[PDB]
């Protein structure tokens, strides 16, 4: 809900810095990912709704226990808001930030080679909405920059079409790109249109209206935190500061 | 609703007849016996006395008539003049009479016309 | 077709063989004759 | 044995999954509604003599006054439903619209995105298969009015097997000459003109006497939820209108004469429930898109 | 000889004698008028986000407040206007809205039920018969648009006998090949594609050459008169709705697959000008049918 | 709707006084009665709903030209609302009043061979109400006594048992039976307030909820049409 | 040949056309929700050592004090429903209860009276035929749990047709041994032991092969409308205690084991679903009686 | 020798590992509890003539205020609550409600999560196993109640073995006649009408004569830990209603007459104490639906 809520580049990148691993990592069983199942919407139908479950659902799903899963774990909780099933990964791996574990050689994880267009495949990247599928791609980029591998993400690019046209910009080094962006990667937020209490047919479609909902919820809650109206009130080492930069950026 | 339907094959003549009583109308049509294919039971109309349905469904009677072919005929054109001051029980027991058991009607103006 | 009186429905209606005199007598007759 | 099944019922390709949730079927509808107006700001037009109703539809339309050194083109509401069309065909088209363009937009008029408040009725015929044995010749042709044509060269009378689906509710057979069609394991009528049957019922056996060929003319009626602005006559134009300007030219699809047979391919189609409402929410768009694009050719 | 007909026009049923008078016309007349006041207030009611633009309708429509326990299905409106459509379709559906009902719900509204205002087109073509030689094979398949094939195989040339029903006004005649086509008595003309023809000249004769079979497609306009308030969109939604809820299943019926054909066949029937009369209310009926169901849905 | 208003058996007589044969005969040719249909009920069923056809339904049906179908129309009305079709009686046989053909001998029609039993069963009796009962027990027992059958409807009654718990208490000829009646016989009257504006499954039922919910707005405005018709005759 | 049919199918009988209408069936949620709190007021009486809250609750229903010297009867409502319970068995009951009484018991208090609020589900199984070849022995015992034992006395396999009719929503097989069961033309599938059918999907064979009898038990479900106060529980109490006291004995007419097998066999019938509003009411009316005559017995 | 055993107790299908932590629990209890003031609600709106309490209750349920022309379905409580139901009965049903879906519905009302408050009494005969001779003939069918059908066609007397497993609590068994029965290798008694027995005390021997069938009738009971608010009445009617909807139509899964012969097939399979929690979670959601489509209902 909250990473879902970040709506810029640098707010999403903060977020990941004081975010561990183990809020991307789900400690329920789930069910195994791709299945075709019957699910039921007593609102449209009276007969059971054909579906298929995947990994970009907002429900936990079992994982496998490799380093595909953790990244595919970590792009599906920034994507869809939850993960996979992939116990005993360790304390020093689960301590550090998601940012880290992208960016960083220090974690003492390895990961030069993943494959994009299977880890792309196995994320459905057809069923992604043009916010998910750059979110996607910033975690390629930033994968891709800590393993010297910038010229396959750009031949990458270059192979899909779509995936060129709204890839973000910015430098994985430099924190002048980060501020510069602009991109719009809110998939909850505050609604224009009407949002109604009402479900959905796909299981996607369903669980991402809970999280609209609830993120509505989330906002006229107490746990909120209200910029203008209590910014003395925070803590100055994570106030809000135009000289922001994350770590080595 | 009281509907009836006689089929009059003589095996004494070349003519057959249809008489039809649909509440207090009657209508009657003379057939030729003669030249029928397989399919239906009834030549060309010779004389027309109305529209006859004979597809309707219900129970058959088989019998045998007592009286020719024009003797039914002359019958049934007197019936017809007859059909607005005459009760249908009667219009009914005069004709079976006269087909079954070759007995005249009691009325003596119908008997007359006929 | 015009409305249907009673007339034609009594004509076609059972009668008692048995209680009538009239009918009985004409039964035993052509059963004798047979 | 030979089997013959309807050619438009062939292989439906998948379509898009974008696209479909609330926020993006009230941007559909206020298309539809604003659509609307822009058509009949045209007529208001020519009453007052004057063009000021036209540039009050196409401001609300466009976000932009009309300008006379451009084509009027519809500015971001036409590129944002050109492209949504695009992804609701087929599922390799790209989904290119952001939801914050499609958030602005839908927020241009009060609308519900409700594509189940009313039902409307489509005509295409779908035959699953017509088994015949052998000796015999059996051809179907069309959609909206299907001819079975079967000869048999037989010595003695074939049977031949229907299979209409289960999706369909009623469905017509009229012959050229009367036949005889009952359900399995039932007793076979008098040889009769016109035949009223429920697919649901089960499989139907023709009895085709040797000789002349026999022809049975099918017709169907399905009932399909849609919204109450729904309108056939504006959604079939936009179809034809689509087809031509290039928004269905993608890689590995299938193409179909109507949107009759459109809707029905998919919804017989594996898991066709799904596609249902996919193919709803492009055919109100479609409908925008006719009413958009004749009041501002391009 | 051989006789060929067309399909929908054999033994059109018996249509309903009741619910015929001026007051019944005034009754179909506002319940057509009435739905369509609700199926526009549903449109209102869906953009606005409020149900005060429905309750005002429906309280119209059925003299009743929706309440949110019971189900709308339209009220005693409703109830009256499906059991006369059954009623008009076939004389053995019985005839069960009493007359106080009729006349109480056509008093909600001021309107004249007058249903000859206006004309209306309809396409259905009538091949009443078409009688061939023995050594030919005639095949009629279609009614919107009638295929006629036909195969010659004896050794002389054919004449084939068309006979189209005195009601339609006029018929197209195209073949795949060029073909002659002449009254009955009259010299033959050059072989062309197109013919138009008026059905009440006569029966027409057409010349068969041995050879490869010759296909005629024919189309047919029929004016009939209707009131204003006519919809062909409408009227044939509501057609198909009403078969496919079981309206039309009455005992000894024929079915037909539109509303064109249905009144088409009735015409051409014995004592086709009193059907007509009763089939045109019955489109009306049909049509406020189709409106009062697409407001008020049933999954 | 006013003879099924009327809630006593002086009210009902005075009522079929002033009433002729007329209102007691419909004009509309109807349907045959006792057929087996099915009906749309879509309140509550998707289905058709089965149901049978009978004379004492509100809607007028083909009757037959017997005296027996003129007996039948003149109870239907009195039972339902609404006589039945049968055409050409004759001007001055129509002109008559009701009462005057059941308890009459000056209108010229014979009802003697009537069987109770028979018209009991045309009319379907086993579906009729107590209240309907009653009124048809009115009707025979006014044919009977101007026949000489009061014997007949006596024993009449002592072979079905549940007729004679109901049977009304006045005997015709004597003026101190009517005044004295309490019988009630309001099959519709002014509604109580928890009815409401639904159908009903039977065609009998719905028909008599009908006039029921009509009766109100019926009683308002009916004087005023009835005389602006009424008046310069 | 043999044909096989459950006893409580056999021959319903007409049952009551009056005391259906709209003011009749508040009279019987009126009697029912007085009823109710006769029950309640005497249990309060009970605890609180106080007679008071009894003879508000007689008051209400029986229109009169409670005497110690007089028999506690109801009153005039007892008499009423007894007599419209009567009326509803069979059509030759007297019904001679006014409408001016049953009127002025519908303002007692106010309720609906709407029998469609809600939904009940009936337990009895019907099998309407069951059709077994030569040499083999069919028995069928039970209506909730309907047990069908088959024995095969001939030299191969035989093959067993069940009808369940096309009412029951649902009906489980279950049996002694696993067996293999499939609908009209389709293959037969490996044996086991339960089988989950659907009534409406075609009669179904049963494999019977030689040797030891095979027993299959059947359960099924049925829902049927019914108002909200419905309670199985003590609607069943009062169809026993009503056949105790003698309110169905009359003539021409069939007995039930219970309101389960009565409200079915009455569904089945031809032009069934005409009765089934009536038995739902009198279901209810003994809902009523059951409460009532603990209340006060006689 | 011959073995027959229960048809009910044959292959426990596993049942589902999700939605059984406390938040969870707790969800399924709110919506039993906010099930529970909608059927209570729509009798008071029966009472007062006033849709307020029902409006009231379907509010905090739906957390959506009624419109009429929108189908009443309990909103996304109803959504949550049915697919959870089949994610208990199948392990192969999918998991697709998400964590803050129930936790946002768990906090609606406040209630406990227990699940081992009480108890209750389940009357499902287990029999393991029967195994009998090779001249003698054993039938069993019933589960409530069940009757064993005993033939011997040999020379003389045989033993039949009965195993009733090692959960029920007591066994009683009444025979058509009287007869023997004991415990291994212990003396037979006297014949007797009636047997009260322990299912732990071990395999039973039973002494068949040989001549006339001898038919035993077992009743059991078993005590098995349920939440306070557990009622046996409401928990079957659901589990009928979920079969009817179709909720239970899975792959490769068993279905069963009646919930006490779910729950006792589950007890009997192996690891049974895990299967009968979740069971028992499933047998309240169950209760929450009845109360839920009895109060909303779809003709």
């Amino acid at each position: 809900m909250d990473v879902l809520s970040k709506g810029s580049l640098k707010e999403l990148l903060a977020h990941l810095e004081k975010t561990p691993l183990e809020e991307a990592i789900s400690y329920r069983i789930g069910t195994v990912p791709y299945q075709n199942v019957l699910i039921s919407r007593n609102e449209y139908y009276n007969q059971l709704y054909p579906d298929t479950t995947s990994l970009i659902d907002g429900v936990s799903r079992e994982g496998q226990r490799n380093v595909n899963g953790l990244i595919m774990s970590i792009i599906s909780y920034v994507v869809s808001g939850s993960g996979h099933y992939i116990p005993n990964i360790g304390f020093m791996l689960l301590r550090r930030s998601i940012l880290d574990i992208l960016t960083k050689h220090d974690t003492g994880l390895v990961t030069n080679n993943l494959n994009y267009g299977i880890i792309a495949r196995n994320l459905t990247v057809s069923k992604m909405n043009c916010e998910q599928r750059k979110r996607m791609l910033i975690c390629f980029k930033l994968l891709a920059y800590k393993d010297g591998n910038q010229n396959d993400y750009e031949i990458y690019l270059n192979q899909n079409i779509p995936l060129k046209q709204i890839a973000p910009n910015f430098i994985p080094g430099d924190m002048r790109t980060v501020i510069h962006n602009q991109d719009q990667l809110a998939i909850v937020g505050i609604p224009a249109y009407r949002l109604t209490q009402s479900t959905e047919l796909s299981i996607r479609d369903d669980n991402a209206k809970s999280y609209k909902l609830g993120y509505v919820d989330w906002y006229n809650s107490n746990s909120f935190l209200r910029e203008r109206s209590e910014f003395n009130l925070i803590r100055l080492k994570d106030r809000d500061t135009k000289y922001g930069k994350l770590n080595g950026w | 609703a009281s509907w009836q339907l006689y089929v009059i094959h003589p095996v004494q003549g070349s003519l057959g007849l249809v008489v039809q009583l649909m509440g207090d109308a009657l209508t009657y049509n003379v057939f030729a016996q003669y030249g029928n294919t397989s399919a239906s039971e009834f030549g060309k109309t010779v004389l027309t006395g109305g529209a006859t349905n004979t597809a309707l469904e219900g129970t058959k009677v088989k019998f045998q008539t007592k009286v020719t072919a024009q003797q039914a005929l002359a019958l049934t054109m007197a019936l017809k003049d007859a059909a607005s001051m005459l009760s249908q029980g009667e219009l009914i027991g005069y004709f079976e009479q006269y087909i079954n058991l070759a007995l005249e009607p009691d009325n003596l103006s119908l008997q007359d016309n006929m | 077709r015009t409305v249907a009186d009673g007339t034609f429905n009594s004509m076609i209606m059972p009668r008692a063989v048995i209680a009538n005199e009239r009918e009985h007598f004409m039964k035993t007759r052509i059963d004798k004759i047979e | 044995a030979n089997r013959a099944t309807s050619a438009f019922l062939d292989n439906p390709h998948p379509v898009g999954v974008n696209y479909v949730d609330e926020g993006s079927r009230q941007f559909v509808a206020v298309a539809e509604l604003l659509a609307s107006k822009l058509i009949d700001s045209s007529r208001e037009s020519d009453e007052s003599n004057s063009d000021v109703p036209f540039v009050q539809a196409y401001s609300k339309f466009a976000d932009d006054n009309p300008r006379h050194l451009r084509v009027k083109t519809g500015g971001k509401m036409a590129n944002a439903l050109t492209n949504v069309i695009r992804s609701y065909y087929s599922i390799n088209a790209p989904a290119i619209v952001p939801q914050v363009e499609i958030d602005r937009l839908a927020s241009k008029a009060t609308v519900s995105g409700d594509m189940y408040n009313s039902y409307a009725i489509f005509n295409s015929v779908p035959i699953v298969e017509v088994l015949s044995p052998a000796r015999t010749t059996v051809s179907i042709v069309g959609s909206d009015r299907a001819d079975v044509t079967m000869l048999n060269t037989g010595a003695g009378a074939a049977n031949i097997t229907f299979n209409f689906g289960q999706i369909a509710e009623t469905v017509i057979l009229k012959g050229s000459v009367p036949f005889q069609l009952a359900r399995l394991n039932q007793p076979m009528p008098a040889a009769r003109f016109t035949y009223k049957l429920r697919p649901l019922d089960g499989p139907f056996i023709v009895v085709l006497p040797v000789g002349n060929p026999l022809v049975i003319s099918a017709t169907a009626a399905t009932r399909i939820q849609v919204p109450l602005a729904f309108n056939k006559a504006l959604v079939e134009s936009g179809f034809q209108t689509a087809m031509n300007d290039g928004l269905f030219d993608i890689q590995n699809v299938n193409y179909y004469s109507s949107f009759d047979e459109f809707i029905i391919s998919q919804y017989h189609a594996q898991d066709g429930i799904n596609r249902v409402s996919t193919c709803v929410i492009l055919g109100l768009a479609l409908q925008a898109y006719d009413q958009m694009r004749r009041a501002l050719p391009v």
